[PDB]
């Protein structure tokens, strides 16, 4: 029931893109979307997030290699600072 | 790669002050290493300024010290820094020793023995410096302790006319003690480096006594700012002592000039040497007194050879904990009895305090230890 | 016998059941105890270094555990004593072989 | 209040050294003013400046 | 800038990375950027903008450090902080 | 005693640490510090002080007996 509620909540109206690259025709692709995705009938989230900054270590001395990542906060999608 | 991990000086500074693995548990009692170091370099510097303004001769020593404390700019605060810094130096030294004895850090052998040699050196240095102002108490302190060195048969009297610089406390005695007081803290600094070297060989301790090989944190920048905090607390105690009540610890009877004829009634050390003087005059025997004093600090040498327990600290042994606090109160009792005259209740409880000191150390620690070893099924 | 009552009061007031330690987490380590620590199964050894690291943490903050997680005297799983007895017996046997 | 202070005097290091020097000098001035003010406020009367003003 | 151009153009080649780009470019941006506009925004970048933006983001922040394995010699967090900024060291 | 790396052997142990600029300076310094100091005081005075009240009794009794020996005359 939780899985049905998930499927019936998220996948509806603006948040899906039918993408098609390669040797096809845009008219045919629009027509097939118009055919098959009829009856989908789609009709409230995205808060900002907290970048805490901390240190987690999982010490395990029986392994041959040490794996260390370190990150600071990046700008996001919508900046020239990303470039 | 880096400047620090290749350079021959900065490898020493790296294994001392930056990436030394220190335990993440040590309380404020592990600050007195750095406090003794800062007190030692403060003694060296302020004493060096006093030695720039001092003329060591029995005619003009007291006159020159009065010239420092009146005429030279700020000579009074530099002289008071030197004297009360000696007092706070021995406060932090006995707290350092009390830590190292209570938390079972006397399982270290060579660090402990070089420690006891440093204790001998600092006590002899501070006594020679206390002879230097050439007051009445300094004159009679030099006389009585040099005859204490003359107490031993077959070695003594020749040795004491040898270090007298004559046949009494003459000019040569004041100049000899100026030179040895003016050289011995550099030897103390070298043996402090050797002390610290054997420590960084073995590795430090913690209030539990459990070896802390899992949870070492680097020395910088946690314990560096912790020792800066300890240094600021020590300097405010030292400076309030030298700026509000400078006479609260010092002797009133020093400030008379050296008359070799008077012998004042209330002869006493400066307050840090009271218990050494209390073991002495509470045994009516000359060789017995000086041998019991030397046996007291040799009992501090003996102390690693009686660790017959099976924990390390005294955090987890309450019986030995109570016996250690009896030992602390007994040493403070010896200090108080040494700082008094000699009459009948004082005679009795001085004898009883010395006896209970030796009974607590040489007997009560292993009896408490064997009740510990029995009681937890080992 | 009341000496067991002394032992129970002593294990209560000794201060090493406060920090979540068992009986053999506080043993002083000479060469023999280092050998007996090296002679351990893996799970007991990992549980041991974990309890030791929690004890050093709790003494760093100088906070002592709640009532529901003190180690209790009835379930005293002392474990290091057989290996330590074997180390002492082999050491004394080697010493006697050197003496004679 | 704090954000301008961090944006000016605490990003770079040379500006931090400059402001600790300038702050030490301003603290020198105001602190000696306050020190002599308090010390000749609790010993009003028996101090040599007023006795000099008698003369 | 040369490595960015070469990596971007060599990545958006074939069919599958192209269509991945179409999906993630219509969801996140709202429009798929043609690569001439990426060339324009590369031409709007000199050394000055790079060092100012890197002084804005890398310099003097609180990292998230995540370690897995034999990491005893990994520094404690304040050593990462004292290595983050410069007093010119 | 040596440098880091070759001291001990730890299996799976996870340590979390928050940033110091993230968290407050004094976390509840006058709602937990007072029960902690009263707890650590109550767990030590019964092992520290009963020698020192004996020292206080020795000081007062020795003062009183020296005044006993000198205040008859
Ligand atoms: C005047 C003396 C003033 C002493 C003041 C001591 C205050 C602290 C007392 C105290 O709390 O003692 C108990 C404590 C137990 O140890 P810990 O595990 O740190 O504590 C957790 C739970 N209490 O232990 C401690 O906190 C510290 C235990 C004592 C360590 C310092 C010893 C005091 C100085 C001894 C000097 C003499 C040593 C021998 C010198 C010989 C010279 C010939
Ligand atoms: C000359 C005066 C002394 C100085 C300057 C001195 C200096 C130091 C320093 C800097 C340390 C390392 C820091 C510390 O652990 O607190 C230390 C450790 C130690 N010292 Fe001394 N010390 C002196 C006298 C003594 C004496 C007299 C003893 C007793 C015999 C002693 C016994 C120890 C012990 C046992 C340690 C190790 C403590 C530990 O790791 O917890 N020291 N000393
Ligand atoms: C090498 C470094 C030292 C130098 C150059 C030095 C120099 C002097 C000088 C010139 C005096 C005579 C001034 C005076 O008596 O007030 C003096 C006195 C004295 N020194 Fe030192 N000293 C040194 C180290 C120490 C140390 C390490 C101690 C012990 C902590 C110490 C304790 C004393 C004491 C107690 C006096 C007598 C102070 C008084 O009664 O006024 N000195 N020192």
């Amino acid at each position: 029931a939780d899985l049905t509620e998930y499927l019936s909540r998220h996948y509806k109206a603006p948040r899906m893109v039918l993408a098609a690259a390669g040797g096809l025709e845009h008219r045919q692709l629009l027509d097939l979307a118009q055919k098959h995705f009829s009856g989908l009938s789609g009709t409230p989230t995205l808060t900002p997030c907290r970048f805490t900054g901390s240190e987690i270590r999982h010490r395990e001395d029986g392994l041959p290699l040490a794996h260390v990542a370190i990150a600071v906060e990046g700008p996001g999608w919508a900046n020239p600072d990303n470039v | 790669i880096n400047i620090r991990k290749t350079h021959p000086l900065m490898k020493i500074v790296n294994n001392a002050f930056i990436d030394l693995p220190a335990p993440s548990n040590i309380s404020s009692w592990w600050n007195f290493g750095s406090l003794l170091g800062i007190c030692l370099i403060l003694q060296i510097l302020t004493g060096l300024f006093l030695a720039m303004h001092y003329t060591p001769d029995t005619t003009t020593a007291f006159s020159s010290v009065t010239h420092i404390c009146r005429d030279v700019n700020y000579g009074w605060i530099i002289r008071y820094m030197h004297a009360n810094g000696a007092s706070m130096f021995f406060i932090c030294l006995f707290m350092h020793v009390g830590r190292g004895l209570y938390y079972g850090s006397y399982t270290f052998l060579e660090t402990w023995n070089i420690g006891v040699i440093l204790l001998f050196a600092t006590m002899a240095t501070a006594f020679m410096g206390y002879v230097l102002p050439w007051g009445q108490m300094s004159f009679w302190g030099a006389t009585v302790i040099t005859n204490l060195l003359s107490a031993i048969p077959y070695i003594g009297t020749n040795l004491v006319e040898w270090i007298w610089g004559g046949f009494s406390v003459d000019k040569a005695t004041l100049t000899r003690f100026f030179a040895f007081h003016f050289i011995f803290p550099f030897i103390i600094a070298a043996l402090a480096m050797v002390h610290l070297l054997f420590l960084h060989e073995t590795g430090s301790n913690n209030p539990t006594g459990i070896p802390s090989d899992t949870d070492k944190i680097p020395f910088h920048p946690y314990y560096t700012i912790k020792d800066i905090l300890g240094a600021i607390l020590l300097i405010l105690i030292l400076m309030l002592l030298v700026l509000f009540t400078p006479d609260l610890l010092g002797d009133p009877d020093n400030y008379t000039p050296a008359n070799p004829l008077n012998t004042p009634p209330h002869i006493k050390p400066e307050w840090y040497f009271l218990f050494a003087y209390a073991i002495l005059r509470s045994i009516p025997n000359k060789l017995g007194g000086v041998l019991a004093l030397v046996l007291s600090i040799l009992v501090l040498v003996i102390m690693p050879l009686l660790h017959t327990s099976k924990q390390r600290s005294m955090m987890f042994r309450p019986i030995s904990q109570c016996m250690f606090w009896i030992l602390v109160a007994d040493l403070l009792t010896l200090t108080w009895i040494g700082g008094q005259p000699v009459e009948h209740p004082y005679i009795i409880i001085g004898q009883l305090a010395s006896i209970m000191y030796f009974l607590i150390i040489l007997v009560m620690m292993p009896v408490a230890s064997i009740i510990e070893n029995n009681l937890l099924k080992w | 016998k009341w000496l067991e009552g002394i032992r129970k009061w002593y294990y209560n007031a000794a201060g090493f059941n406060k920090l979540g330690l068992m009986r053999d987490d506080t043993i002083h380590e000479n060469d023999d105890v280092k050998e007996a620590i090296r002679r351990l199964p893996e799970n007991l050894y990992n549980d041991r270094v974990f309890r030791i690291k929690r004890a050093l943490d709790l003494s760093m903050r100088q906070q002592i555990l709640p009532k529901e997680q003190w180690t209790k005297y009835e379930e005293d799983k002392f474990y290091l004593e057989p290996y330590l007895k074997e180390v002492i017996r082999e050491r004394k046997e080697r010493e006697e072989w050197t003496k004679k | 209040l704090t954000a301008r202070l961090y944006s000016l005097l605490f990003r770079r290091t040379s500006t931090f050294a400059l402001t600790i020097v300038v702050g030490a000098l301003f603290f020198e001035r105001a602190f000696d003013q306050g020190a002599d003010a308090i010390y000749e406020h609790i010993n009003e009367g028996k101090l040599w400046k007023h006795i000099k003003h008698k003369y | 800038k040369n490595l960015l151009r070469n990596a971007l153009v060599s990545h958006l080649d074939g069919t599958t990375p192209v269509c991945e780009d179409i999906g993630r470019s219509l969801l996140t941006y709202g429009r798929r950027i043609p690569l001439a506009e990426w060339e324009s925004r590369i031409a709007e970048v000199d050394a000055r903008v790079v060092r100012e933006v890197c002084s804005k983001y890398f310099y003097d922040q609180c990292p998230a450090v995540a370690g897995f394995g034999p990491i005893e010699q990994l520094p404690d967090y304040n050593r990462i902080r004292s290595g983050m900024f410069w007093l010119r060291f | 005693g040596r440098q880091f790396g070759h001291l001990t052997r730890v299996r799976h142990v996870i340590t979390y640490s928050l940033s110091p600029f993230e968290q407050r300076a004094f976390p509840h310094y006058f709602s937990k510090g007072i029960p902690n100091v009263l707890r650590r005081t109550r767990a030590c005075i019964l092992r520290v002080a009963p020698p020192f009240v004996v020292f206080y009794l020795v000081y007062t009794w020795g003062t009183q007996e020296f005044e006993k020996s000198k205040r008859k005359n």
